[PDB]
């Protein structure tokens, strides 16, 4: 009865997408040493 | 200082002379 | 408290005005040579 | 010239003060009803 | 001549109209498509 | 030196003294609703 | 109000006030202008701050 | 560069599996908005 | 109250968690693997804990000149070999 | 109801996030500045502009990464990623802080498309736009800080880098360099900083603690109904009660809310002039009847002449490291320093 | 709808947040950054 | 009724003018006493032997200063924490040299400014007030505990407080970042958003409240002539302030409860300023700010510089030139 | 002069303070 | 000639003249130290 | 100290050409009916 894609979808998953892909990137990096 | 002092004494003077003559209150017959 | 009845209206009428502004402006050419001195 | 380092406060002072003055008394006369 | 920048030039005013023009392209099809009910 | 000294702490034991003796002069009555 | 020798000439010059062309009227045009003022002032922006170089173009006090 | 295709594995694999839970549900409301 | 669906409805439902326990670890082993694989370094050409200096450099390679910039860092890249 | 009516109607609709016309210009903007500056402080270095690690793949933290500037040869180059130094190589333009242009550019740009929002907004709502204009002076210390600084400076290297600790150093240099404490238009922002944050501390204490027993509750904020038409405090205790404590008191709620915008709306503004200042050098670096004193008498001492070695200090000590395109050797026997330490 | 509580997905996500974050404050004092 | 009992009824009496009270007896002369010795100090006083290095600081306009750089300087390194009023000193002469007005006005101010806040729950209590503006007036009056006793305390001499001056506040804040790296310090990181914020949200609540003013005036007067002294009717429209600030950001971070709005209004600027007092406090006993200097390091053991690096060596410059002749040996420990 | 100047706007400032807590607009009820 | 209709009255309450008079004497204590350098 | 020799009158201008300036205005608007 509602819709799912809204601008609203968008505004979430333009946030929400590379945020999750960066603290995955950011986890990655605790593991790094010199 | 002191001739800026004097002519703008002098220019307020002149000033006055104009407001005192154009800008007067009006005489009224009553 | 009740107003003072004593108070009364000031006037200063524009022909006033004009003498003072002359009476003022005219000292203070005057005197401003001996100011500076 | 070497005048009174004074003077021109002096002067200013002494139109500036008693010019408002006028100005006040003046101003606050026309705004009577 | 062309410069190299001047070709840079060309390229980021093309880069821009591009950008400008079908993110106003997608806003007009999505307001005809979805309109208003007066 | 000392003259102010007595006539330092003689000024502030007596304000002491009214703030002490004020605040338990029934205090919690001193209020617009429940003056018990 | 009061008329005068100048104001009865400078009159049709002020006669045609919230006068309008229907709708958008020259708008179009108006926008084609503002873009090329848009793109003319990038050029000069990028002329002065070493960004766009043309040829017998040198910004430097040495011309 | 073999790496571009691994960092974009889950993307890919997690849109279309997305997008395979919601299909059912997309076509429904592009068929209401048309 | 604009239409569209509650967010706490969205995240409550199972459709969703379906949907994005996939998508959420899926996009987090993305940006991981950016970083493990080293792409992360190639991409934004940040140094390696061994690639900011030659190994008897002291010196820090600064660019020094506007318009050979780009020559200047590939310069000091090939330093580093 | 052209093509124009119907793109306006739908960028108007009600819906969760408004869009309007200016969220054309303001979404794209703001979310590319922030998206550039998290993008730059997770994986782009500082190591060829300054000579410093700034991402968390170098291994910073929050407070020490940051979009640092360009290198001071950049100039006031644009940095577009197709202009001539990057040359449209994305790694170049990274390496030479192209992200920082990038970010001040798009941020400018959004920040436009914030005033143009609130303006929208409440032009369809129908309120006054009071809040576009207390928004100005935001705007006015962006654009003094971010981009009138460095324009008079030598490059786009002395703007303040996007980021914490890269903050405080712009705090540190502005000591050590311009005295930027001892200029009177950074005090007038100082007070009209923290006069806002006691004007907003003193505004809601005040209403909190003059509530109207509206309910039941012990817990006063059901009392509160959205729609009611009156005053859930008392204006009337409220003044009796500063009145007496303070000697002055607000009597007119307009008036309060009117000065709540005025203090801080003023006080950036009066700062962002100041800085305008600086960034010709025109500080209020030092007095000069004190200076002749000084020079004259070794015995003059005043907290000022005291900040002056501070700033001396500031500035022989942290000029190496933090301008290392001037190519700095100051040995160690220049150095200024006090006994010991 | 309603099928998992919002309590159990507020618990797991903010459980989530402090591991994440946690893992983040290990790294301070592991790798790069911890000055070792 | 006797004369003590006439003189708690005119102490405590809701019709003075400014507020008496018991808090009020002892705020009223502590106050005064720190505002004239003061202003007597600020104009007057002669140069003060801070350091108790026989370097006396001038601070007084009389000698030298004007209103940026004069200052009440702290009392001597050489007194220390050591209470040090009038009596204790040989002469005048020698009370004035080595800093005696600053430790009368620190100390008269505390104790009249912590009767402030006294004074204030009292009148709410004699107005039948709620209490808890003096909980909101709590955070500036613990920032200047902090300056003027907490951190004197910690590092054991007032020669360390913040001086009563202008220029004596920004030489207190070089030296304290030089010291403590404040700046690193999340309390007064959380401050810092404390002012900031509080700013923010002065200018938003002002901004918002003036533009749903209900119009009930004309255009040639002022607006405010729309709001009367006491009326029962709310000045502007919530409903259309929440209406509008819910569609500038999103519906649900706006508040539509005023109570609620003007509770976060009272938070969000105390708590922080809290923290910076805190801030202040405990750096006042030495745990100080993060320091990150030389944490990035290269594969080969390279210290790559960050910007905490850079922070570092201005606090170094502001470290080896602060009171560059009251150091014999090479750490700086108070 | 100087030390004079910043005296006299205290002394006005303090001045002020007076007749704006004293001689203040009474504040009216309506 | 017949009046100017245009014109309208000046007011500056109390509070208004206390404001003013505090901005102004306060800037000047702020900016006088400059002025005199 | 050898302070700036227009600095006395540039602030008892400052003062009290804009002081002058609300006496006026408070001034006639009291007088008003
Ligand atoms: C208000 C609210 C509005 C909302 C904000 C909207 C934000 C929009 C964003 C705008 C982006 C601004 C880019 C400006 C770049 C600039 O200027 O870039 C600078 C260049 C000039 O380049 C500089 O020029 C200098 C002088 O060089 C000259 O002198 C040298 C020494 O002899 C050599 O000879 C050299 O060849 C010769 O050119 C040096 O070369 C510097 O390295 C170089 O950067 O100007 C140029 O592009 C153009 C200069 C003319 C246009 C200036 C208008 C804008 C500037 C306003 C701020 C004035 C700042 C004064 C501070 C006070
Ligand atoms: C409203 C949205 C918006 C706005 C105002 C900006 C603004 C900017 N961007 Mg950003 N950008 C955006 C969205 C936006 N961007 C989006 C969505 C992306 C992702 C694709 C980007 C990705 C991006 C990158 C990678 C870069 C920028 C850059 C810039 C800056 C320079 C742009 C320029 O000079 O082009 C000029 C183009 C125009 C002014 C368009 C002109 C339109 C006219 C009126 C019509 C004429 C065009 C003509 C017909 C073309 C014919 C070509 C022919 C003659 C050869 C500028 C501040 C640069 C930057 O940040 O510098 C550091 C840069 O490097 N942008
Ligand atoms: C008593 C302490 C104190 C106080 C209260 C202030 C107050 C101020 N300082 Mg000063 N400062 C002080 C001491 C103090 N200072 C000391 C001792 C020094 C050393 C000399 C400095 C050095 C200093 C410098 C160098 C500067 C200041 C500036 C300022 C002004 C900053 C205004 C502002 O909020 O900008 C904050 C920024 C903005 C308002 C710009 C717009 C920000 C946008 C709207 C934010 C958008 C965020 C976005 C949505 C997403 C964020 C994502 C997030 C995750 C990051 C303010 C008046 C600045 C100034 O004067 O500016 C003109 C300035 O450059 N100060
Ligand atoms: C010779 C001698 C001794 C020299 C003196 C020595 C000396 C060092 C002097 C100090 C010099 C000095 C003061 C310099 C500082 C100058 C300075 C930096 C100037 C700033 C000037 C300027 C224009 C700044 C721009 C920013 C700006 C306008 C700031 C204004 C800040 C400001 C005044 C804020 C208001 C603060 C304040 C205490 C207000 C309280 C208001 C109040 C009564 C609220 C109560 C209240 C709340 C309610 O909620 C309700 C409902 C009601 C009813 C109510 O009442
Ligand atoms: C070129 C191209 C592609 C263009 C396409 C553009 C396009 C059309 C896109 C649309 C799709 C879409 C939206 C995309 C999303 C893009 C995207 C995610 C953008 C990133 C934007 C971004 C940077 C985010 C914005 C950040 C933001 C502002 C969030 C902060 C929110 C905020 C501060 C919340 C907390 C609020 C808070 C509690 C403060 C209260 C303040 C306060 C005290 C107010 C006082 C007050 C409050 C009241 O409440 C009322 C009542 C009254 C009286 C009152 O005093
Ligand atoms: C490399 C260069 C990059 C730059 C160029 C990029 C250009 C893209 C600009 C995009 C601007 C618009 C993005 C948001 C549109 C959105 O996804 O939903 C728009 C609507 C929302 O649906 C509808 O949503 C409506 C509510 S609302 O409008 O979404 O709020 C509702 O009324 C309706 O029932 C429902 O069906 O969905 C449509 O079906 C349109 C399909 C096109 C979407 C792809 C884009
Ligand atoms: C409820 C009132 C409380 C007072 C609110 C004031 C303090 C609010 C604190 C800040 C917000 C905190 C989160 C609210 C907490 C809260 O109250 O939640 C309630 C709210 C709505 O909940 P539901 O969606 O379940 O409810 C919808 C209702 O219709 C119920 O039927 O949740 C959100 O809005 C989720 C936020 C996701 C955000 C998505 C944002 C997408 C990006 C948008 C950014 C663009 C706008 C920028 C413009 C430039
Ligand atoms: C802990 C700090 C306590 C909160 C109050 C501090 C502000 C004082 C402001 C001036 C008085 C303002 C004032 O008058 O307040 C009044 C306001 C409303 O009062 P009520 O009478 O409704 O409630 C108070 C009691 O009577 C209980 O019902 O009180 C509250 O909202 C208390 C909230 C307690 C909430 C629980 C504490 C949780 C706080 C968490 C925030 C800190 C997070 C920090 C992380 C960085
Ligand atoms: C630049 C650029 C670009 C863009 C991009 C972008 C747009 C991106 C985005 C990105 C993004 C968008 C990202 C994100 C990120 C995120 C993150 C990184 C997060 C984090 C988080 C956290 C960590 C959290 C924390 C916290 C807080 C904050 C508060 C509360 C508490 C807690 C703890 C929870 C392009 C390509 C166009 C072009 C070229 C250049
Ligand atoms: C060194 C700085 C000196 C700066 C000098 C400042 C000049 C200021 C000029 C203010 C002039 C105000 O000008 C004066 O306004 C008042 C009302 O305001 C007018 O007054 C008018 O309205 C009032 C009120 O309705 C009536 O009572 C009155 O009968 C009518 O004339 C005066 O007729 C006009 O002369
Ligand atoms: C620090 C030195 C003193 C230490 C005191 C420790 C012992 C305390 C007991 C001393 C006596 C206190 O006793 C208190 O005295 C006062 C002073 O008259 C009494 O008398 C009071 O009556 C009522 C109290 O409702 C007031 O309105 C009135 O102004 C006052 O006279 C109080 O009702 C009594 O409670
Ligand atoms: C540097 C030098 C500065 C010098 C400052 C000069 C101060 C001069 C003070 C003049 C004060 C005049 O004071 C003012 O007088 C007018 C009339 O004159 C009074 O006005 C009163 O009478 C008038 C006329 O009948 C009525 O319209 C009005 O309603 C009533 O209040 C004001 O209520 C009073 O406030
Ligand atoms: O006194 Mn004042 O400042 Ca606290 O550290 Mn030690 O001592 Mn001195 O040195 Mn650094
Ligand atoms: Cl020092
Ligand atoms: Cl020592
Ligand atoms: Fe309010
Ligand atoms: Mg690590």
């Amino acid at each position: 009865s509602y819709p799912i894609f809204t601008v609203r979808w968008v505004a979430v998953h333009t946030l929400a997408v590379p945020t999750i892909f960066f603290l995955g990137a950011i986890a990655a990096m605790q593991f790094i040493q010199r | 200082m002191e001739t800026i002092t004097y002519v703008f004494i002098f220019a307020c003077i002149i000033a006055l002379f104009f407001f005192a003559i154009f800008f007067r209150e009006p005489p009224r017959i009553t | 408290m009740e107003p003072n009845p004593n108070r009364q209206p000031v006037e200063l009428n524009r022909t006033s005005l004009y003498l003072g502004l002359l009476l003022i402006l005219v000292l203070a050419l005057l005197f401003s040579s001996y100011f500076f001195n | 010239m070497e005048v009174n380092q004074l003077g021109l406060i002096a002067t200013a002072l002494f139109v500036l003060v008693p010019s408002v003055f006028l100005i006040i008394l003046y101003v606050q006369t026309e705004s009577q009803q | 001549t062309i410069t190299p920048s001047l070709k840079g030039f060309f390229i980021g005013l093309l880069s821009g109209a591009v950008v400008l023009g079908l993110t106003f392209a997608v806003l007009i099809a999505i307001s005809q498509i979805d309109k208003v009910q007066r | 030196m000392e003259t102010l000294k007595i006539t330092v702490y003689i000024v502030v034991t007596f304000f002491v003294l009214l703030f002490v003796f004020g605040f338990l002069s029934g205090d919690p009555a001193r209020n617009p609703k429940r003056k018990d | 109000a009061r008329r005068t020798w100048l104001g009865d000439i400078l009159r049709p010059l002020n006669s045609e006030y919230g006068k309008v062309a229907p709708g958008w009227g020259t708008t179009p045009l108006m926008a084609v202008f503002m873009g090329l003022f848009l793109v003319f002032l990038l050029i000069i922006l990028e002329i002065y701050n070493s960004t766009l170089i043309l040829d017998g173009v040198n910004v430097s006090w040495k011309a | 560069d073999w790496r571009v295709l691994v960092v974009l594995l889950p993307v890919l694999l997690a849109a279309g599996w997305a997008v395979r839970n919601i299909l059912p549900y997309a076509v429904k409301q592009v068929q209401k908005l048309l | 109250t604009t239409g569209e669906r509650p967010f706490s409805d969205i995240i409550t439902s199972v459709r969703y968690w379906v949907i994005h326990s996939i998508t959420i670890p899926a996009l987090f082993i993305a940006g991981w693997l950016f970083v493990s694989t080293g792409l992360a370094y190639d991409v934004f050409g940040t140094p390696r804990p061994d690639s900011y200096y030659a190994q008897e450099q002291r010196s820090i390679p600064l660019v020094t000149d506007r318009f050979e910039a780009k020559q200047q860092v590939e310069t000091f890249l090939e330093q580093l070999k | 109801r052209g093509w124009f009516d119907i793109l306006d109607d739908w960028l108007k609709r009600d819906r969760f996030v408004f869009v309007g016309w200016s969220g054309i210009l303001l979404f794209p903007c703001a979310y590319l500045a922030l998206g550039g500056w998290l993008t730059g402080t997770t994986f782009v270095t500082s190591w060829y502009t300054h000579g410093l690690a700034s991402s968390y793949l170098e291994g910073c933290n929050f407070l020490t990464v940051a979009v640092s500037t360009p290198a001071n040869s950049m100039g006031h180059s644009l940095l577009l990623l197709w202009g001539p130094e990057a040359q449209g190589d994305f790694t170049r333009w990274c390496q030479l802080g192209g992200l920082w242009t990038f970010i001040a550019l798009h941020g400018a740009f959004g920040l436009i498309g914030f005033m143009l929002r609130q303006f929208e907004i409440a032009r369809l709502v129908g309120v006054r736009p009071y809040n576009a204009i207390a928004f100005s002076a935001p705007i006015a210390v962006f654009v003094s800080v971010f981009l009138i600084y460095p324009l008079g400076q030598s490059s786009w290297f002395f703007a303040p880098s996007f980021g914490v600790a890269a903050i405080f150093r712009f705090l540190l240099f502005f000591q050590g360099f311009h005295n930027w404490t001892l200029n009177p238009f950074h005090m007038m922002g100082v007070a009209g900083v923290l006069g806002g944050a006691l004007l907003c501390a003193i505004h809601g204490a005040t209403v909190e603690n003059t509530l109207f027993q509206d309910g039941e509750g012990a817990s006063t904020f059901r009392a509160f109904n959205p729609t009611q038409a009156e005053e859930t405090y008392s204006m009337v205790t409220a003044n009796r009660f500063w009145s007496q404590i303070f000697g002055i008191a607000f009597s007119n709620k307009r008036w309060l809310h009117f000065f709540m915008l005025f203090v801080p709306v003023t006080g950036l503004w009066m700062s962002a002039i100041g800085v305008v200042g600086l960034a010709l050098n025109l500080r209020s670096y030092d007095f000069i009847s004190q200076e002749i004193r000084a020079a004259e008498d070794p015995e003059f001492e005043t907290f000022y002449t005291k900040n002056l070695l501070l700033n001396e200090g500031i500035r022989a000590w942290m000029a190496p490291q933090d301008q290392p395109h001037e190519n700095f050797v100051f040995p160690e026997e220049v150095l200024p320093r006090g006994n010991a330490l | 709808g309603g099928r998992i509580p919002l309590w159990i997905v507020a618990t797991v996500a903010g459980m989530g947040v402090i591991v994440i974050v946690g893992l983040f404050f290990y790294g301070a004092y592991a790798g790069l950054g911890s000055s070792l | 009724a006797n004369l003590w009992e006439r003189f708690c009824n005119w102490v405590t009496s809701t019709d003075n003018r400014l507020y008496v009270g018991w808090f009020g007896v002892i705020m009223i002369p502590t106050l005064l006493a720190a505002t004239i010795c003061f202003v007597i100090a600020f104009i007057a006083a002669p140069p003060v032997d801070i350091d108790g290095i026989r370097e006396p600081v001038s601070g007084s306009l009389l000698y030298g200063n004007n209103i940026i750089t004069g200052a009440v300087v702290p009392s001597s390194n050489a007194i220390g924490l050591h209470f040090y009023p009038i009596w204790e000193a040989a002469s005048l002469d020698e009370w004035l040299y080595n800093g005696g007005p600053y430790q009368l006005i620190i100390f008269h101010f505390l104790l009249g400014a912590s009767c402030y806040m006294g004074r204030q729950w009292e009148l709410s209590y004699r107005l039948g007030m709620r209490p808890w503006i003096c909980v909101a007036y709590s955070a500036p009056l613990a920032s200047a505990f902090a300056v003027f006793l907490i951190y004197p305390i910690g590092q054991g001499s007032f020669s360390d407080g913040m001086p009563l001056g202008i220029s004596g506040t920004f030489n207190f804040m070089i030296v304290f970042q030089a010291e403590h790296n404040i700046l690193m310090h999340p309390f007064h990181q959380l401050g810092v958003a404390g002012v900031f914020g509080g700013a923010l949200f002065c200018a938003m609540h002002g901004s918002l409240v003036t533009s749903s003013l209900i119009r009930e005036t004309t255009e040639t007067e002022s607006a405010n002539y729309g709001y009367k002294f006491g009326q029962e009717e709310e000045t502007y429209n919530i409903v259309a302030a929440h209406g509008y600030f819910g569609r500038l950001i999103f519906q649900y971070a706006s508040f539509n409860n005023s109570r609620s709005l003007h509770f976060f209004l009272a938070a969000w600027p105390v708590v922080g300023v809290w923290f910076a007092a805190l801030g202040i406090s405990t750096m006042a006993f030495n745990l100080n700010g993060f320091n990150f200097n030389h944490s990035v390091i290269d594969a080969k053991g390279n210290v790559i510089n960050t910007w905490a690096d850079i922070i570092n060596r201005a606090n170094l410059g502001m470290e080896v030139m602060h009171e560059r002749n009251a150091h014999n040996f090479p750490l700086d420990l108070a």
